[PDB]
């Protein structure tokens, strides 16, 4: 059996109420990996923290990432919220360098070298760069350039990245070497859209008056799969 | 349906 | 009950975002070392024993 420690980095890139989308992705990826055993202090999560109690959502205080999900919001750690949500952070956090972090809870992956890391990340992206809730966004050779980094730390036996976006393929396409022991899945290949589901007038539906859509296919795709 |  | 791998996760998703009726859909691709996607997805997300 494994006697590693398994991490988990678990980024929202966008904010608004019209984005409720990809922190109901994210904080549905938090009770999944809760429930799989992965320690809270292992688990970071960046989310900007405008939708739970937004004036737009239907059920005050509650998050779901499906039409008839449990609320996914109670419990989540905050440890990235706000201005919080930045690429500075999310680069010391994946580096596990504690003296890096401006603001947020100070949670770091600092892993060792028989530790699994996994990382998801859900938003919107275009060709070589991905959003994020502050400037600046996160740039394809920016994020290959810390992850690079991170394995000549040498500080994890193997990674595994999730990436939910437009044109996601682009940003490990080419970029992404072999040989870093990280293996990496898009949404999309480097020229098409990513989609939203569980979206207004598409079955199902959310429940009345969302008027949002509350996951995103790829992203919601990976996590009921890991349910069932 | 909306896109990322 | 199952053991479920990386690669069989990311083939499940691939086919359920794949488009259909050539409407809508997305592509999922695989990125880095594809030989990881042997591994079990429990030495990343873990067991629920449910």
């Amino acid at each position: 059996f494994q006697s590693g420690t398994r991490w988990a980095v678990l980024v929202a890139g966008s904010s608004g109420y019209w984005n409720y989308r990809h922190q109901a992705d994210i904080c549905h990826a938090y009770q999944l990996l809760r429930k799989g055993g992965l320690k809270e202090e292992n688990i970071v999560v960046f989310m900007y923290d405008d939708i739970a109690n937004n004036y737009e959502n239907p059920r005050p205080g509650t998050i779901i990432n499906s039409p008839h999900g449990k609320d996914v919001y109670q419990g989540v750690p905050k440890d990235y919220t706000g201005d919080d949500v930045n690429v500075d952070n999310l680069f010391a956090v994946i580096l596990g360098d504690k003296t890096a972090v401006k603001g947020g809870s100070g949670k770091v992956v600092d892993s060792g070298p028989n530790d699994h890391i996994f990382i998801f990340y859900s938003n919107h992206g275009g060709p070589g760069v991905l959003g994020m809730p502050t400037s600046p966004y996160l740039y394809a050779n920016d994020l290959n350039d810390v992850l690079k980094k991170k394995h000549a730390l040498g500080t994890y036996k193997s990674l595994v990245f999730y990436l939910e976006a437009c044109e996601s393929g682009s940003i490990f396409e080419g970029l992404l070497p072999e040989g870093l022991n990280i293996y990496a899945t898009t949404a999309s290949n480097a020229e098409e859209s990513s989609w939203g589901t569980y979206c207004p007038g598409e079955e199902p539906s959310p429940p009345p008056e969302y008027e949002t859509c509350l996951g995103d296919l790829y992203s919601v795709a990976w996590m009921e799969d890991s349910g069932m | 349906y909306v896109a990322d | 009950l199952q053991t479920e791998t990386l690669h069989q996760q990311y083939e499940l998703v691939k086919r359920r975002t794949a488009p259909v009726g050539y409407s809508y859909g997305s592509h999922v691709m695989q990125y880095g070392d594809v030989g990881i996607s042997k591994d079990n997805l429990d030495l990343y997300m873990g067991t629920n024993p449910a």
